């Protein structure tokens, strides 16, 4: 007879996260088959129950309310989703995957969905099914997704990223970063409530994981540029008391992984050295860290006007628009954004304010702030 | 002294199998695959 | 005219002497004759 | 980690590409350290370090020189600084020497460092799937010892054969015995097409008929051609000397190219080389 | 195998180049290769030569140098690129094409002193002398073709890595230099007098041909024919003095290919190609 | 006699090419080429 001498399936020395266009046939098919297999099978590597952390039925309790307490507006947002994606990657590589999940950046002037979502035969990325309530999730792209009226054919999110990277302190990054995180979710969810604009159906679509990989990437970009500029790059100096609680449910006994269990905290989450996941080329449009600083410098060296807000939750999901009307009431579009919310969440709050650059409209319409004017804000639900 | 003292290196065996290329003679075909030309050439080159 | 190009080639000319045109609007004598001195960058000298 | 599960971890580590820096080093007198700086263009400034390592040295230590280069990894600092992983032309490294007692040494004591990038092991197959067999013909004046010996031995082997695919039988197509248009007709003559419109076709099919057979018989190269358009003051010795001296065996063989004899008529053929004007020159060279 | 017409074209072109004293002349080329040394930064107090010897950029620099010579010669007027002299085979005797100091021009029905026999140096007015060792040509080995450098080139032509190629490529390159220089220092054996010798061109053409052979030798093994991964710290700058423009690097093609990376795509960048990518009467397709 | 087969002519590779009408594209029917289609050191365009 003969002995197999196989298995033991070590999960360590985690590989790389390449771009969507830097993939070949073998790796793509391996990733898709692994995703389908882990979506089918149940257990510790159970995709459905591991994704149940963002929606139905909810697995968290607060003041007699059952929710999915994935932080979605507090000051601990990035690390929760970082550990989420790490858990998914570890689960998929435990069964024999090849590399970590790719990232689909949006800062380019893309005119359509990537090639991953355009496949038709046995690709799990196209649709998501939940046995708990038995329906198919649907994507609702909108024409404004590929159109930007404020500046032009440049990507909408470039302005948000540049107005997010100038500052130094930490807890004033989430305020300008969560809006960009959630606006894409809302737009890709579209008019169909069974998509990503909601919360219960936003967890069973790989687009969610790809988006979260990209936002983790840009958070790492922020960390690296802060390290270069010479400030704190492993912790935060503001709002400590919420940066110590266990990152539930990762501190339960239902954690198949061991490493994340003991260090499923907030401060130690700022370093990914031990988590073993790494990026290939974190460059930004081919512009590197020795370039972003003076790009931001030349952006902020001029005079600007900001339409500051104080956002708050209302347990619902709806897009936000605002229009500027001068003394003669020449109402005109100036900008828009979104907000994250659902019936299965807790009433979050922003510790600090929110900023938005509106210099273009004033400079074009000669509306120097010495005059009289007003903004009308419309809160448009996903059904209009 | 203007040159460092030298050392010795040992390049070992290379057990990899190789497919050698040789002219289509001194290569032993199988008997059935032989054609009329080959058969006549062999028999003449033996009876010679 | 023929009697000179072969002489220049023997004396080491890479190109033959071209012609001077005036069909195009002519304003001033062309620059190849205006200057009187240059610097060799080979002997730290000049040459008319 | 025990033995049977870290080998795949090492393979995974080697799988992706990495950056590296190369050092050469020797005895310096006293044990000290090294310092790395990543000089990057803006001019250029050098403040952020990559890493460091140390060397051992003492005044009593045996003088020594190493043989092969030393590898160090700078992948983590390079990637964190975020420049191009592979197109790292503009990065320049800087060397600083820290002594044990806090002193410094000028970097000229050691050789200038290099920079090395290695691609990952993502490659699966490297060798070409298949080559292409094509024969190439060269002039008689551009032969070398190896293939010349190959050709001469192949021809001398072919000539002495007496089989159906023998030299005599193959060359018998041209003339006597006549075998054309077919032996069945009571009229027998040769059909070396001459003056008609199939001359090149017949004389090229004849040559290829010899060529493929001889290539199978053991020639690595096609038949050389004695171009005659240019002048030939003295004809090449390749077909003059009857005896060819093999370099390998140091043997002497009657060269088949030098001459040959007819089988069924057994009479030697000579060559009339009228050197009166075969070496023409004309009046313009 | 060169013809009488090709010999005439080459001899007239060389006679032309060996007489003028412009910025494009034989003395100029000697200046580019060696003393007076004006490298890398001419205004610097230290004097250095651009002949990069002892690194990975040696083949690229010499290939670009031969490209410059080819462009100059074809501007002068010739029908073929500069031929290569191969020494791998054991030659019975030295070819007389450049050995014979008097070349017979049949078109003009005259004789001309051959410019390939030698030359003279400008700023010293002394004629460089040619030395030979017919014993070196006679060196053949037991198998005849197993010459002294045959084994060396064989050992050179299989290194999968790139940066370990030049380490013996340089010793092969200077082997012929030693074999032809002789006792005299004013000869091929010294760097300071290398472009004063015509055979320089022939030997370096042969070296470029061998490098070209390796270009597909590695390609059959399936790798990058334009890879310089292990020399990034040295490939960051254009090759000198070709990085300059006026008044030295006059040729625009050399100026705009002054970069070291792009010199690898020579087959489509310089429209010149050796007829037989071959070594010693046998092609690489079975050398593998 | 190349039209005849065995035993008069033994090779098979010319039997299918005994037609004179299709023996012109030697580059594809005989896989044998020259070093260069030159003439006494003169190429096609120069000879033209
Ligand atoms: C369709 O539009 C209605 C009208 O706004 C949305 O109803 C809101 O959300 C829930 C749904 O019953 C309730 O709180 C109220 O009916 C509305 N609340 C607020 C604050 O407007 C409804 O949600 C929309 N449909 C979807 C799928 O979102
Ligand atoms: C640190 O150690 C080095 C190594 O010994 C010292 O350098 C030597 O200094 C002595 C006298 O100071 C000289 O005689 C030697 O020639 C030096 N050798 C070398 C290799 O530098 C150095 O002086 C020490 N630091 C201080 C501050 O004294």
């Amino acid at each position: 007879g003969a002995r197999t001498e196989e298995a033991s399936y070590s999960v360590s020395g985690i590989g790389v996260r390449k771009n969507i266009n830097t993939l070949t046939v073998a790796e793509t098919e391996s990733l898709k088959k692994a995703l389908r297999a882990v979506q089918q099978q149940s257990g510790p590597r159970g995709y459905q129950e591991i994704a149940a952390a963002h929606g139905y039925p909810g697995l968290c309790k607060d003041n007699g309310h059952t929710v999915a307490c994935c932080h979605h507006g507090s000051a601990s947002f990035p690390q929760w989703h970082r550990l989420f994606v790490v858990t998914l990657e570890r689960a998929l590589t435990l069964q024999g995957a090849r590399v970590g999940i790719p990232y689909w950046d949006w800062t380019e002037s893309f005119t359509s969905l990537p090639t991953l979502l355009t496949d038709k035969d046995d690709n799990p990325f196209e649709h998501g099914e939940i046995a708990s309530l038995n329906e198919k999730t649907t994507r609702s792209p909108r024409p404004q997704l590929f159109s930007d009226p404020e500046r032009g054919e440049e990507s909408f999110f470039y302005r948000q990223i540049l107005l997010a990277f100038e500052q130094r302190d930490y807890c004033n990054f989430e305020v300008q970063y969560e809006v960009t995180h959630n606006a894409i979710h809302s737009w890709i969810g579209g008019t169909s409530p069974y998509g990503m604009s909601t919360l219960e159906y936003s967890a069973y679509d790989p687009i969610f994981f790809i988006h979260h990989s990209n936002v983790d990437r840009q958070f790492a970009i922020w960390q690296a540029l802060q390290r270069y500029r010479g400030l704190d790059y492993n912790s935060a100096n503001c709002n400590i008391q919420e940066l110590r609680q266990p990152l539930e449910p990762f501190n339960w006994d239902s954690n198949p992984n061991d490493f994340i269990r003991e260090n499923a905290r907030a401060v130690d989450a700022f370093d990914y050295d031990q988590f073993n996941y790494q990026y290939d080329d974190l460059n930004f449009h081919g512009l590197t860290i020795p370039q972003l600083e003076e790009a931001i410098e030349k952006r902020r060296s001029e005079d600007r006007v900001f339409a500051n807000f104080m956002l708050q939750g209302f347990k619902a999901s709806a897009d936000v628009t605002f229009d500027l009307c001068d003394a003669d009431n020449h109402c005109s579009f100036a900008g828009t954004f979104a907000v994250l919310g659902g019936p299965l969440e807790m009433d979050w709050h922003f510790d600090r304010l929110f900023q938005y650059d509106v210099t273009s409209v004033f400079n074009q319409m000669h509306l120097r702030p010495d005059s009289v004017y007003h903004f009308d804000v419309h809160i448009t639900a996903i059904n209009g | 002294s203007l040159i460092p003292t030298p050392s010795v290196l040992y390049e070992p065996k290379s057990r990899v199998t190789s497919i050698q290329e040789l002219p289509p003679n001194r290569v032993r075909h199988e008997i059935s695959h032989l054609d009329a030309r080959a058969t006549m050439s062999l028999k003449a080159a033996l009876r010679d | 005219t023929l009697q000179v190009e072969q002489a220049l080639l023997k004396h080491g000319s890479t190109v033959a002497l071209p012609y001077w045109d005036w069909t195009l609007p002519i304003s001033q004598l062309p620059s190849l004759f205006t200057e009187q001195t240059f610097y060799d960058a080979w002997k730290d000298e000049v040459l008319e | 980690w025990t033995i049977p599960q870290l080998e795949e971890v090492l393979k995974r580590q080697r799988a992706q590409d990495r950056l590296f820096a190369g050092f050469l080093l020797h005895n310096i007198g006293t044990s000290a350290d090294v310092q790395l700086f990543i000089c990057v263009a803006t001019e250029r400034n050098c403040n952020h370090p990559a890493g460091s390592f140390s060397v051992l040295g003492g005044e009593t230590e045996m003088p020594f020189i190493f043989d092969r280069l030393y590898k160090y990894d700078i992948s983590d600092p390079v990637r964190k600084l975020g420049l191009k992983l592979d197109s790292a032309g503009d990065i320049d490294l800087e060397i600083k020497i820290r002594a044990y007692n806090g002193s410094y040494l000028e970097s000229s004591v050691l050789r200038r460092p290099s920079l090395i990038f290695v691609p990952g092991e993502d490659n699966s197959q490297d060798q070409t799937g298949k080559t292409e067999r094509r024969l190439i013909r060269k002039s008689v004046t551009s032969l070398t010892i190896g293939e010349r010996r190959s050709l001469v031995l192949a021809l001398q082997s072919l000539e002495e054969d007496s089989s159906a695919t023998g030299f005599q039988a193959l060359a018998s197509f041209h003339a006597v015995p006549p075998l054309c248009p077919y032996p069945e007709a009571n009229q027998r003559y040769a059909c070396c097409v001459h003056g008609m419109a199939t001359f090149p076709q017949w004389h090229r099919l004849y040559t290829v008929q010899f060529e493929d057979a001889l290539r199978r018989r053991g020639a690595l190269v096609g038949i050389p051609y004695w171009d005659t358009v240019n002048p030939q003051n003295s004809l090449p010795a390749f077909f003059n000397e009857p005896i060819y001296r093999d370099p390998v065996l140091d043997v002497d063989i009657p060269n088949p190219w030098a001459g040959a004899d007819i089988a069924f008529e057994n009479t030697t053929v000579e060559r009339d080389f009228k050197r009166n004007r075969l070496s023409d020159d004309g009046e313009h060279g | 195998s060169l013809t009488i017409g090709e010999r005439r074209s080459l001899v007239l072109a060389l006679q032309s180049l060996e007489e003028d004293s412009s910025a494009t002349g034989f003395q100029a080329l000697a200046s580019f290769h060696a003393v007076p040394p004006l490298c890398p930064y001419p205004e610097a107090n230290q004097r250095y030569a651009c002949c990069v010897h002892g690194m990975a950029t040696f083949p690229q620099w010499h290939r670009l140098y031969t490209v410059q010579f080819e462009d100059a010669l074809r501007r002068r007027g010739a029908l073929v690129g500069i031929p290569y002299w191969d020494t791998v085979n054991p030659q019975n005797s030295l070819p007389a094409f450049f050995n014979e100091p008097i070349y017979r021009d049949p078109v003009l029905d005259v004789d001309i002193p051959n410019p390939w026999a030698g030359a003279d140096i400008a700023f010293e007015n002394t004629t460089v002398e040619r030395d030979f060792k017919r014993n070196r040509l006679s060196d053949d080995g037991e198998h005849g073709y197993d010459n002294w450098l045959w084994k060396q080139f064989l050992f050179a032509l299989e290194q999968e890595n790139y940066c370990d190629f030049e380490v013996q490529f340089e010793i092969a390159h200077n082997a012929i230099h030693a074999w032809v220089g002789g006792s005299k220092e004013h000869s091929m054996a010294h760097l300071h007098y290398a472009s004063y010798d015509p055979i320089f061109l022939l030997h370096h053409s042969s070296t470029d041909r061998i490098y070209a052979l390796w270009q597909e030798l590695q390609r059959l093994r399936g790798h990058d024919p334009n890879e310089a991964n292990c020399a990034l710290e040295l490939m960051r700058e254009p090759l000198k003095p070709f990085s300059f423009g006026a008044p030295y690097n006059l040729d625009p093609i050399t100026k705009e290919y002054s970069k070291p990376e792009d010199v690898f795509d020579y087959k489509s960048h310089f429209n010149y190609e050796y007829d037989t990518l071959e070594l010693a009467g046998i092609n690489a397709e079975l050398l593998l």
